[PDB]
């Protein structure tokens, strides 16, 4: 029946200016809309409820307003820690509930260069019969980044995989594993096991190698 | 402090239903003051509610739904559970279930249990391997975490008591199928040395538990 309607899907806002989250409603909601706001792995935390009373122990720095159709949510000063997704969840006295889309609130914030270290495989795994290379880039931003395995002074493709953390909550920034996938007789066939990191806070790409089997 | 926290089986093959419990703490399910009721939320998508039930037996359900779901409680053992018939690929998701003020003031959930990570799948449940990525101002050291399935493990280093630094990251699909991620962590290098550096691996879905100490090579 009722639908919701948030706006936008996605934001990205710098420390201390004032954001608008709006979500829309089908019908003249006036039964109540509430706000929560959800931190990735976690369940979501309530912070206004009927509008605009906000949940207790909740910064004043959270707003709701509106009624009938249009509501909104505004945080006057952004904080690293607002970091998240927030959702709109509409109900009257009695359920069914609806929730909006979401809207995931990234943080703008100064560049910063990445710290890259290198993991050969351990010996535990080479026993198991696979090698992976980790290439690690600590505390970056922004989240673009481009990460080149050399082997043997040669590139490699399609045999690396990376995954991204979630925008840091104290400090804003990410970041990134790039893992080279080999097996063990590959890997005893090189020498030279390189990770070439490009990034915006870096004057140059950087690179971090070892030579198998020197410690 | 109500508090709510699920049960499940994690892995349902297609087709088949997905059976949860949530057992409830510090309030009776049996008290009018609330709806207790489900939530699901796909891998990177939005929260869709699924159920609620009154104590009276009285049951809420999603338009998108009614077909599958069936809620019951169980006052006896204090838990409620939620039954999701024809399960199918799209009903992949984390299932919240959670608690509704009824009378005192308007509907909101108050209190969430944990989420439990539900994916509909043929595929068998395989504990990980878990190896360590040793260090060589600032050193970073972690595990990896291989060939595991399904979804999640949890990290955790030094049983909880190193959080600084730490990053698990999201895990990646490989070529075979099974699930592998890394945790990493930036130590001072003069840990190294006088620090134990343990890390935590709880596979659920496996009942697989591994600690790996790593220790500068
Ligand atoms: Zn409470
Ligand atoms: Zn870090």
């Amino acid at each position: 029946d009722i639908q919701m309607t948030q706006s936008p899907s996605s934001l990205s806002a710098s420390v201390g200016d004032r954001v608008t989250i709006t979500c829309r409603a089908s019908q003249s909601l006036s039964g109540y809309l509430n706000w929560y706001q959800q931190k990735p792995g976690k369940a979501p935390k309530l912070l206004i409820y009927a509008t605009s009373t906000l949940q207790r122990g909740v910064p004043s720095r959270f707003s709701g307003s509106g009624s009938g159709t249009d509501f909104t949510l505004t945080i006057s000063s952004l904080q690293p820690e607002d970091f998240a997704i927030y959702y709109c969840q509409q109900s009257y006295s009695t359920p069914p509930y609806t929730f909006g889309q979401g809207t995931k609130v990234e943080i703008k914030r100064t560049v910063a260069a990445p710290s890259v270290f290198i993991f050969p495989p351990s010996d535990e795994q080479l026993k198991s019969g696979t090698a992976s290379v980790v290439c690690l880039l600590n505390n970056f931003y922004p989240r673009e980044a481009k990460v080149q395995w050399k082997v043997d002074n040669a590139l490699q493709s399609g045999n690396s995989q990376e995954s991204v953390t979630e925008q840091d909550s104290k400090d804003s920034t990410y970041s990134l594993s790039s893992t080279l996938t080999l097996s063990k007789a590959d890997y005893e066939k090189h020498k030279v096991y390189a990770c070439e990191v490009t990034h915006q806070g870096l004057s140059s790409p950087v690179t971090k190698s070892f030579n198998r089997g020197e410690c | 402090q109500v508090q709510l926290q699920e049960s499940g089986p994690g892995l349902v093959k297609p087709s088949e239903t997905l059976s949860l419990t949530c057992t409830v703490s510090g309030d009776s399910v049996s008290s009018t003051n609330y709806y207790w009721g489900w939530i699901r939320q796909p891998p990177g998508k939005g929260l869709e509610w699924i159920g609620s039930i009154y104590y009276r037996g009285i049951t809420y359900n999603s338009p998108s739904l009614m077909n599958r779901v069936t809620i019951s409680l169980d006052t006896a053992k204090n838990q409620f559970s939620l039954n999701l018939s024809s399960m199918t690929a799209a009903d992949t998701a984390v299932y919240f279930c959670a608690n509704s003020i009824a009378v005192s003031g308007p509907l909101y959930f108050h209190h969430w249990g944990q989420g439990t990570l539900v994916t509909v799948s043929s595929a068998s449940t395989k504990g990980p391997s878990v190896f360590p990525l040793a260090p060589s101002g600032t050193a970073a050291l972690g595990c990896l975490v291989k060939d595991y399935f399904p979804e999640p493990v949890t990290v955790s280093w030094n049983s909880g008591a190193l959080t600084s630094g730490v990053h698990t990251f999201p895990a990646v699909l490989q070529s075979s199928g099974l699930y592998s991620l890394s945790s990493v962590v930036t130590v001072p290098s003069s840990s190294l040395g006088t620090q134990t550096y343990i890390c935590n691996v709880n596979h659920k879905p496996s009942n697989t538990k591994v600690d790996k100490r790593v220790e500068p090579k």
